[PDB]
RNA sequence: CCCCACUAUGCUUAGCCCUAAACCUCAACAGUUAAAUCAACAAAACUGCUCGCCAGAACACUACGAGCCACAGCUUAAAACUCAAA
């Protein structure tokens, strides 16, 4: 004697109730473990509903301040002919090297945007980096 | 020079010639391909009639006029009378989507005429007279 | 002083790459089926590229190659669909082999 | 007719790790053949039917 | 009638190949919609009937383009089985 | 709180929207050369936007310009003026043989 | 039903007539997407508020009355007899 109403509550609530009513003679092997270490959410069936009107998902786009520097660098200088190595967790691309120098010069008190971008290109050229302008 | 499907424009200086004649001087074979008949008239560049043949004038009657073989026969007849008058090259102007639209042109070729161009002049009104009501079949 | 997830994500190469369209990346061939090369390049999904006509035999399991990425995940929503259809693979163009 | 042996003991645990497929013998063979094909890659008629 | 002649709907014949010239002319008139226009004009189509067919044609074109796009997208995985035996 | 958390802003990598070949240019009924690029060479038929690639706004301006030029005596109706047959082909239509 | 001919008519002008499967077959305005998503199909399901309208079928886009440039018309619109369905 039991319940296969998977859309009525959860396996825990259905099992706990039928144990109280005496329908289930013994508790299942998992019941005591669930009780001591329950999930964060009780697994209750829900019907996913579609959003309408002014309802929107709460997920937000992930952006960083340096993304503005990356967008300009790719526009001005394009993607580096050097290839990304996404397997190395400490890989640094030419754009990242540009962004780090751009951040260093901003902390030195410079605040102009068009001026802070031209000085950064010169610094890297002095260090031997190849920066071929796209246009 | 590469071949151009676009006809030579009058007043411009083209190098194309047919028996020493320019495109503007080639006679015209007017083919009216109707649903129940096909009429062919060959005229000179000055609009002088040279030959006329239709499926009806070739001894076809009723539904037999509206066949390809009847139009082909009409083309051969018009070609023969036109060839006697000195026509070799013709410009084809066909109006209508009848069964003798293409067959009438074949007959002109089998009759000894050389088609240098094909022009469609099927009348399409741009808004015009109301056509007859649809048929219930 | 335990690094947070927000820090790992900010400084990850995949985050730093930005958009993937027209980005050169290094991939690794991990599976081959006839002339179909399955290449992982550090993303969620692998890409499948046909063996190049020239130097086809140089492309073997483990061979590292250069790719021009087009999409990290090929997905599209078709008319009358509540979600997006995904083919579970990235779109990339195989340029050649990476050598030292 | 040959009788298939018990597929679990007294504790109720099936002997074969592919029991719950219902075709443990067939799928175990596919697993063994698929496994051999993999090792080859890592390493690399008339009278019979 | 008032326009110049032998410019509109005029195709020149190459090397006496009149069959290929006629097919080119017919293809031109078809692509520009003149052939279908001539046929629909033999009998009067009533305005309610024209709207119904134009609406039907526009919905069928969209449905076919959307069904072609789906198959093109879902044919990327038509490659051989990578995990045969599993 | 935490410096590495995402920050709210507008997409910095967003690409500009597409533009038609005539976006930002005045379409005059007297410029028959431009208008002739959007009519059929053989029949003079105005091309739909799926052939011209124009947007709704410029498709409308071109259409209205052609109709004005035709009836005012600047542009032929039944064929493309042969003077403009060698102009840049900007329409996605293949005709000959 | 098919073919041909031709008229009222389709057009203009000035008056009428006031109907339509006049139909997104979705009343106006405002709001919501979380609840149970929801008889079915149509077109995802609802809330507030207001007006209009409906109360078995058929009789009945009818009768009579009244109004109307309408006079073989339109609008509004019953009853008796009948049925256990529609
Ligand atoms: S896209 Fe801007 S006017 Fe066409
Ligand atoms: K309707
Ligand atoms: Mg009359
Ligand atoms: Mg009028
Ligand atoms: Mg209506
Ligand atoms: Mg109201
Ligand atoms: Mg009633
Ligand atoms: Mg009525
Ligand atoms: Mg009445
Ligand atoms: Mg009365």
């Amino acid at each position: 004697a039991g319940s296969r109403l998977e859309t009525v509550g959860s396996i825990f609530s259905r099992t706990r109730d039928l144990v109280r009513a005496g329908v289930l003679k013994e508790k299942p092997l998992w019941f005591d473990v669930y009780d001591a270490f329950p999930p964060l959410r009780e697994p209750v069936f829900q019907r996913p509903r579609v959003r309408y009107g002014k309802a929107k998902a709460p997920i937000q786009d992930i952006w960083y301040h340096e993304d503005r520097i990356r967008a300009k660098f790719y526009s001005v200088y394009g993607s580096g002919q050097r290839a990304f190595d996404l397997f190395n967790p400490n890989f640094k691309s030419t754009c990242q090297r540009f962004v780090e120098k751009y951040t260093e010069l901003q902390k030195l008190g410079e605040t102009d945007e068009e001026k802070l971008f031209v000085e950064t290109g010169k610094a890297l050229l002095a260090e031997g980096v190849i920066l071929r302008r796209v246009g | 020079t590469k071949f151009s499907i676009y006809p030579p424009i009058p007043g411009e200086e083209s190098s194309l010639r047919w028996a020493g004649k320019k495109f503007e001087e080639i006679p015209i074979a007017h083919i009216k391909a109707s649903h129940n008949n096909t009429q062919i008239q060959v005229v000179s560049a000055s609009n002088e009639p040279l030959a006329f043949a239709s499926c009806g004038t070739e001894g076809f009657r009723n539904a037999k006029k509206g066949t390809g073989i009847a139009a082909q026969t009409a083309g051969i007849a018009a070609a023969a009378r036109a060839k006697q008058k000195g026509v070799i090259h013709i410009r084809v102007v066909v109006k209508g989507l009848g069964p003798g639209r293409l067959s009438a042109m074949h007959g002109l070729i089998m009759g000894g005429l050389e088609v240098i161009s094909i022009t469609d002049n099927t009348p399409i009104p741009h808004x015009g007279c109301r056509p007859r009501k649809a048929r219930k079949l | 002083n335990v690094e947070s997830f927000a820090s790992m994500l900010r400084h990850s190469p995949l985050t730093q790459m930005g958009p993937a369209k027209d980005k050169l990346v290094i991939g690794r061939i991990f599976h081959i089926v006839e002339n179909d090369l399955y290449i992982d390049f550090g993303g969620k999904f692998h890409c499948v590229c046909r063996r190049p006509e020239v130097d086809g035999e140089k492309y073997q399991k483990g061979t590292r190659v250069r790719l021009r990425l087009l999409d990290l995940e090929l997905t599209s929503r078709f008319l009358g669909a509540t979600t997006d259809t995904t083919v579970l693979e990235a779109n990339a163009v195989l340029l050649g082999i990476q050598e030292s | 007719p040959r009788q298939r042996a018990i597929q679990w003991g007294e504790d109720g645990r099936p002997f074969h790790y592919l029991f719950y497929t219902g075709k443990q013998s067939y799928y175990s063979l596919m697993h063994d053949v698929y496994g051999m094909l993999l090792n080859l890659e890592k390493h690399q008629v008339i009278g019979s039917r | 009638a008032k326009h110049l002649k032998f410019i509109a709907r005029t195709v020149m014949v190459q090397e006496g190949n009149v069959e290929s010239a006629y097919r080119t002319l017919n293809r031109i008139l078809t692509m520009d919609g003149l052939i279908e226009d001539i046929k629909h004009r033999r009998y009067y189509e009533k305005p309610c009937r024209r709207r119904q067919r134009e609406s039907y044609e526009r919905c069928r074109r969209i449905y076919n383009m959307e069904m072609a796009r789906k198959i093109n997208f879902l044919m990327r995985k038509n490659r051989a089985d990578p995990w045969q035996g599993c | 709180s935490n410096e590495d958390l995402p920050i709210s802003m507008e997409n910095p990598y967003k690409e500009p929207l597409k533009k038609c070949i005539l976006c930002g240019k005045h379409v005059d009924y007297k410029n028959v050369q431009l208008l002739s690029q959007f009519v059929s060479p053989f029949t003079g038929c105005i091309y739909g936007r799926h052939i011209t690639g124009l947007c709704g706004k410029k498709q409308k301006e071109i259409t209205k310009a052609i109709k004005r030029a035709q009836i005012m005596g600047f542009m032929p109706v039944t064929y493309k003026d042969p003077a403009y047959l060698k102009d840049p082909k900007v329409c996605n239509i293949r005709y000959r043989e």
